[PDB]
């Protein structure tokens, strides 16, 4: 019929196999590694951002034309996303063309050749893919964000820095490749398939195997504030201090306390009652704005905090009322319900997140990866729920004790610093 | 055969474009694939072949050539664009082949 | 293992069952906890009269600012504590509200979904607000040429018809239409024969059926009320439009010709034809490799920062065409190498072409089908649309029947010196003359 | 000036009081050199307290005489090359604003060497921040702030700008003798003193370079 399981190998070298039939019209493969701008160097910044969009370059298997021409010829896609600290080459098909679309994903992965032209043609793309990302401020106060709230590893930039576009060496690039892209840092996912072929071909194919070749450097905390005066009529704030880990038993604290200041509207144009942190800077300012709660978990580390995008003029104003909205919840300003509301708010979102071919994939990926199980849906569950009201109001203090670093990006004439919050 | 090979050095020198210090690669008749080639030459290797030719040229304008000493020698060519040259005509069929089907 | 051949059957199917008043319910369940829910209405800007432009974008505003049974606040709260997730929009034949939440709550949000539709309280307090934030909108969505393109397309493709309209309207309009208006227009057009509940995620069809015939009362007394009412034909026109303003960085290009409309299985064949020309941005990987040879050129000669192929349909007619994003100086070039492609479709496309641009179409239709919303929407208006609902099973057998000469015969039809229309926007001084246009309309 | 001149009386704008920040802003840009400017809030134009500096500047070493040559009238300098191997430069950094000004040290140093170099640059900062300065010392600096000063002003465009700021920023021309009876009447503790309220207060620093070897100011 069609429902059941999910296996998971984990042969020889470390490698990962994580397969999950679902009888889906279509497969959706992808290969997760532990690489990124975490794992840079002053001496070879932006490497890694280079890597992503020499996906399609030729590999000792297949020419730079066939891997286009091929993958398309199927109807199929092929793509590369990536944090500072993980790498994700997936491709999509229709079912009978998954062997055909993995004959790339497998050379792009393993084989690439780096070709210095081919590279060297390539490069002054960085400067255009960087560009478009750039139209959105949401992401210029985020690479600063974390250059102040750093001194390494996770304090280097998403998207290679200007001066490094065009100097990255075909070197670098393999270096980069053979230390990072090893067997036990990477792991075959793949919905849509049987975990038998799936198994077969990790196997007698993957050819790179065992190590943990260069090991990222311990991400330190420097706890700095970046600001960037640009005339913007629209100033981005984001405050934050140093959050919980990956995992990290402190972890889904902080994801509620999230859905407790409210994070990301739930009705279209719609104010949202159910977060503190919009209403009550709703109270302090008058003009249109947007202030939410900001989470991220990583590896050694994670960050957490309010982003205010506001007008120039009412910044002040909104990003302190969005401060004490903080503090107040760090004194027992949670009812019992709010955690009840959020509680929920987090399993929905999270459930929702899954309905994507490519949510799920990379929800059974992620786990494959930073663990190697597969923890079940009910499982979450009870962690999450799990929380005290306690849990939470406590990670709310640990916000306003901790040193906080801060990042804005817009007319900040009348921004504050974060000495003066 | 060891008997052609014995040719070659002979038309090697028949033809006689070391008299100019020009590798035999340097002669190389600019087509497209060949220009493709050039253009993937490392940095040295064509500035080297840069200053060959313009060398070559003065001398042709002069009326000249190198003393015997200097004459390139059958054996000691450095066929350095061939390698190039053979790979884009390799990429070349493959996307002319596949075009058709 | 399983094929894509079978894949396609185990898909459940769609239930559809009517009620008394001439609604419509229909779900695709699935083993999936978490679903969406919502209410497809075919109404439009279309539907608009002139004085009354807007009103269906005005009424999408109101919408979730409150009910009769629930104010505001109220409303808002009950949604959010539940953590569904209200959205909606308004085109242009058709508005749609729909609810993102946990199977669960499943009935209590059609509920919701009911009492939105019918009893929107229309605060006249909150009708004065909604007036500047549309106002606002407006001069926002002014400043994204891909919007200001296309309905100056429509405002000239469809010129004095009411496709001709934008879905936000006039100004004018937003600045006086009335509680009346709105109210008005709630209750002529949101109305059971012309909606459709549609569900898909972890449902039984028939909780779900019932849920309806509990909150979407009301009976129809007279004839007049279960009459879905034909609308008046929107006149096609050769023409063009050009907005100039040297001012803005890049110039946008939009030409179209005469789609079908819905109904007619050509639709078919014209997708699988603008698969073959398909699409381009500048950050496309394969870059000069490209299949689609207007990608190709678009590279080799650096002719725009991005192009699409599009098939909007409507009830009764639709708009063939391609919009493309380029620098002032290299208009010409696009627009020139654009127009051979479409006149090498309607003369001389390969089986190779069509074979590859039916697995991509394929791939795409599926891909339409990735989430608890995007099933759902395709079945709220596969059933206004369409009739009923089309399976990806039978998709892919009218697919599977186009050939190249398939392909050549359609697009001539629909292309071939066919009088097109066109939207230009920006520094379009290189791109000219409407006869120059006009004549790249044939030969090769 | 007087039947020629016509945008007339007033303060007009008021330049807003300078706050002090003390933050550090850094910029990797692949350099072989990396740049750093460690310093505090030194003292203001006229402040008395700013002939103090003046002269801690000239003790530390600011700028060399002896054309390729070593300054071994700068501790700074001395100490820093005792520290450091490769190729570099380290002075006295010394700003007197109106209502504000700065002062700390500035080096230039190979990317590899950042680290000992604006460390011992520090060490050699706070070692004279406690009585590490000769009666000496105070001696050597005291001529050649005088005797710069005196250089300073055999440039037309130098004298003028001497006559110049003062006739603007007082009103009158402190006769040179003055000037100099006002920097010898330095005593050998101002100088510590000053030495010292740098290290005590708060830093602000500034780095352009491959920063990768360069410390942040919260390691110094």
């Amino acid at each position: 019929p069609g429902a059941e399981d999910l296996e998971i190998t984990k042969l020889p070298n470390g490698l990962i196999i994580a397969s999950l039939e679902n009888f889906s019209p279509a497969s959706r493969i992808g290969v997760f590694i532990k690489a990124g701008s975490r794992y840079e160097t002053t001496a070879n910044l932006g490497t890694a951002h280079l890597l992503r969009l020499a996906s399609p370059l030729t590999t000792k298997g297949a020419s730079s034309f066939r891997i286009t021409r091929g993958i398309e010829a199927v109807g199929g896609s092929l793509s590369v996303y990536s944090t500072r600290e993980k790498m994700t080459y997936c491709v999509e098909c229709l079912r009978d063309h998954v062997d055909t679309v993995m004959e790339y994903l497998l050379n792009v992965t393993t084989a690439p050749e780096f070709r210095p032209w081919e590279v060297t043609d390539l490069q002054p793309q960085l400067k255009v893919d960087k560009a478009v990302a750039f139209q959105s401020p949401q992401v210029g106060v985020l690479e600063n964000l974390h250059a102040a709230a750093y001194k390494t590893a996770l304090a280097n930039p998403l998207y290679c820095p200007d001066y490094r576009i065009g100097k990255i060496t075909s070197e670098q690039l393999h270096h980069f490749v053979q230390n990072n892209f090893t067997s036990a840092r990477m792991a075959l996912v793949g919905i849509g398939v049987k975990h038998s072929d799936l198994k077969q071909v990790a196997e007698q194919f993957l050819n790179i195997r065992s190590g943990a070749g260069t090991s990222s450097a311990k991400a330190t905390y420097w706890g700095g504030e970046i600001r960037e005066q640009n005339g913007h009529s629209l100033v981005h704030a984001a405050v934050v201090t140093e959050g919980a880990a990956v995992g990290s038993a402190e972890a889904n604290a902080f994801s509620v306390l999230q859905h407790v200041l409210g994070a990301g509207p739930l009705i279209k144009r719609g104010s949202s009652v159910t977060s503190k942190l919009y209403q009550g800077v709703a109270k302090a300012t008058t003009q249109p704005f947007d202030a939410s709660a900001f989470n991220v978990n990583y590896s050694d580390s994670g960050l957490f905090g309010f982003y205010t995008i506001s007008q120039a003029a009412h910044a002040g104003e909104v990003i302190r009322a969005a401060m004490n909205q903080l503090k107040a919840a760090a004194q027992g300003g949670v009812t019992e319900e709010d955690v009840t509301k959020a509680k929920n708010q987090l399993k929905a979102t999270y459930l929702m997140s899954v309905e994507t071919a490519q949510g799920l994939l990379n929800e059974i990926g992620s786990e494959a990866l930073l663990s190697g199980t597969h923890t079940a849906p009910s499982v979450v569950a009870q962690k999450i729920d799990s929380v005290t009201s306690a849990d939470v109001v406590n990670a709310a203090k640990k916000f306003v004790s901790g040193k906080k670093s801060m990042a804005a990006s817009g007319d900040l004439g009348s921004t504050p610093f974060l000495d003066e919050l | 055969g060891r008997l052609m090979d014995r040719i070659r050095k002979w038309y090697y020198n028949a033809a006689g474009f070391n008299k100019y210090g020009l590798m035999r690669d340097d002669t190389l008749y600019e087509d497209d694939d060949v220009k493709e080639a050039l253009k993937r030459l490392p940095e040295d290797l064509y500035n080297e072949r840069m200053f060959r030719i313009k060398r070559a040229l003065d001398l042709s304008l002069k009326h000249r050539i190198l003393p015997k000493e200097q004459w390139v020698k059958y054996e000691e060519d450095k066929p350095y664009l061939e390698p190039y040259l053979k790979e884009v005509i390799r990429e070349r069929l493959e996307r002319e082949a596949w075009n058709k089907k | 293992a399983a094929t894509y051949a079978q894949t396609l059957q185990n898909i459940p199917e769609t239930n559809v069952t009517t009620l008394d008043n001439g609604l419509r319910v229909a779900s695709e369940e699935s083993s999936q906890p978490t679903c969406t829910v919502g209410v497809w209405i075919g109404a439009g800007s279309r539907y608009e009269n002139e004085k009354n432009n807007g009103a269906g974008y005005f009424v999408e505003h109101l919408a979730f600012k409150g009910t009769k049974k629930r104010p505001c606040a109220a409303f808002e709260k009950e949604v959010e504590s539940m953590g569904a997730h209200f959205n909606g929009y308004t085109s242009r034949e058709q508005t749609a509200f729909y609810i993102k939440a946990l199977s669960k709550d499943m009935p209590k949000v059609v509920e919701l979904l009911a009492d939105v539709v019918q009893n929107c309280a229309l605060e006249e307090s909150q009708i004065e607000k909604e007036r500047g934030v549309i106002l606002q909108e407006l001069k926002e969505m002014d400043n994204d040429m891909t919007n200001v393109t296309f309905d100056y397309l429509h405002a000239t493709a469809f010129q004095g018809t009411a496709l001709a309209r934008t879905v936000e309207g006039t100004t004018e309009n937003i600045k006086h239409l009335t509680r009346a208006d709105l109210a008005s227009y709630i209750d002529t057009h949101f109305k059971a024969p012309r909606m459709v509940l549609a569900a898909a995620g972890g449902i039984s069809h028939k909780e779900l059926v019932d849920a309806a015939r509990q909150h979407f009362s009301g009976v129809s007394f007279t004839y007049k009320e279960d009459a879905v009412p034909i609308l008046p034909r929107c006149r096609f026109t050769g023409s063009e439009i050009r907005a100039r303003d040297d001012a803005l960085p890049v110039a946008h290009v939009a030409l179209a010709v005469e789609g079908p409309g819905w109904a007619d299985p050509d639709n078919v064949v014209l997708h699988v034809a603008n698969a073959i020309i398909g699409r381009y941005d500048r950050t496309f990987g394969g870059g000069k490799h490209l299949s689609s040879r207007l990608a190709a050129l678009a590279v080799e000669h650096k002719l725009c920062h991005s192009f699409q192929t599009f098939n909007t349909s409507y009830s009764d007619t639709g708009l063939f065409g391609f919009h493309f994003v380029a620098d002032p100086l290299s208009i010409d070039d696009m627009m020139f190498c654009a127009q051979g492609e479409w006149m090498r479709l309607c003369t001389s496309t390969t089986e190779s072409e069509v074979k590859r641009a039916k697995n991509h179409l394929r791939s795409a239709m599926v891909a339409q089908l990735d989430g608890t919303t995007p099933v759902c929407e395709t079945i709220g208006s596969h059933l206004l649309n369409y009739g009923r609902r089309i399976s990806l099973e039978e998709w892919d057998s009218r697919i599977s029947a186009v050939d190249a000469r398939m392909v050549r015969d359609v697009c001539s039809k629909y292309i071939y010196d066919k009088c097109p229309a066109l939207a230009a926007v920006g520094p379009i001084e290189q791109l000219l003359d409407y006869n120059r246009i006009r004549s790249g309309m044939y030969w090769i």
